[PDB]
């Protein structure tokens, strides 16, 4: 399973 | 001695427009999931059995998720452009690893987040999974944000928690495939080189997992620098392939022994021609 | 922008029989950036029924990819893999050996 969230930078 | 690791590669094209989006999912030196922005209709996809008997409604909870990763790198390549002061025109590519080592029961060894722009480290999730490493000025103003927003403590229930949890699910599913190792099938190779040289070459076919070592060694000495090693290549069937070579004098081979080390090997093995 | 030249290997997937079927591989890797024309080689011409590999990355970010074609060596049919990316000046043509 991917991780959730989508990371912003 | 299990891992799982997510590889995501976003490539913007010139001037506006979706970026190219593609998510890769790996158990060790297996892959199980694929995403490829480019389809008109994108969706998660299977690339092994163990994941397959896994719901159908599991199949678009990882397609919204890489459909969320797609639309959020548009904004992260954009955002990096201007960290960057580049323009629309050109294609830049934005790369994420994540994932979880295994440890020595159902904890977590090691937790990953790391970013690279273009392909030089850009930012990455240290060992503590509390801190961050940023590579330049820009990657510092991402982790400002990401220490303001305490990001690694968000991150850090993944990594921990979820990441073991189906990396355990996968190990248990794939059971058959997944937690046993293939040993090498070794053979020495000759080719006399000229009237004076001759090339010794041991090869390792048919071994799962990768990468687990070849040697040569002139009279019980390792030949670290003299030896012609091969990258390991995919043999395309799950397993691979690797080989290591050593050029030698014309009736000298006898002195040079080849070495093999891999968890499919209960003993280290030693061949000659 | 750093730009890194591809890693090319040209093999089959279980040891070569003439007459026999099996499976011919070419592994490109170490690149950067993911854009590559990757060709597998029949006597100089292009295979069609050419697969390929997931697009993914090394601990470096350097790219790898896999293609492969279900193939029967001979002695006489002359196959080879063909690469093209920004880095090569012209497109790489790596000869299949049989014992390479």
């Amino acid at each position: 399973s991917a991780e959730p969230v989508p990371l912003q930078l | 001695s299990h891992s799982m690791r997510y590889f995501y590669t976003a490539v913007s094209r010139p001037g506006r427009g979706e970026p190219r989006f593609i998510a890769v999912g790996y158990v060790d030196d297996t892959q199980f999931v694929q995403f490829d922005s480019d389809a008109a209709s994108p969706r998660g996809e299977p690339r092994a059995p163990w994941v397959e008997q896994e719901g159908p409604e599991y199949w678009d909870r990882e397609t919204q998720k890489y459909k969320r990763q797609a639309q959020t790198d548009r904004v992260n390549l954009r955002k990096l452009r201007g960290y960057y002061n580049q323009s629309e025109a050109g294609s830049h590519t934005l790369q994420r690893m994540y994932g979880c080592d295994l440890g020595p029961d159902g904890r977590l060894l090691r937790g990953y987040n790391q970013f690279a722009y273009d392909g030089k480290d850009y930012i990455a999730l240290n060992e503590d999974l509390r801190s961050w490493t940023a590579a330049d000025k820009a990657a510092q103003i991402t982790q400002r944000k990401w220490e303001a927003a305490r990001e690694a403590e968000q991150r850090r229930a993944y990594l921990e928690g979820t990441c073991v949890e189906w990396l355990r699910r996968y190990l248990e599913n794939g059971k058959k495939t997944l937690q046993r190792a293939e040993h090498p099938k070794t053979h020495v190779t000759h080719h006399p080189v000229s009237d004076h040289e001759a090339t010794l070459r041991c090869w390792a076919l048919g071994f799962y997992p990768a990468e687990i070592t070849l040697t040569w060694q002139r009279d019980g000495e390792d030949q670290t620098q003299d030896t012609e090693l091969v990258e390991t290549r995919p043999a395309g069937d799950g397993t691979f392939q690797k080989w290591a070579a050593v050029v030698v004098p014309s009736g000298e081979e006898q002195r040079y022994t080849c070495h093999v080390q891999h968890e499919g090997l209960p003993e280290p093995l030693t061949l000659r021609w | 922008m750093i730009q890194r030249t591809p890693k090319i290997q040209v093999y089959s997937r279980h040891p070569a029989e003439n007459g026999k079927s099996n499976f011919l591989n070419c592994y490109v890797s170490g690149f950067h950036p993911s854009d590559i024309e990757v060709d597998l080689l029949k006597n100089g011409e292009r295979i069609e029924k050419v697969e390929h590999s997931d697009l993914s990355f090394s601990k470096d970010w350097s790219f790898y990819l896999l293609y492969y074609t279900e193939f029967t060596p001979t002695e006489k049919d002359e196959y080879a893999c063909r690469v093209n990316h920004v880095t090569l000046s012209q497109p790489k043509i790596v000869k299949w050996d049989r014992d390479m």
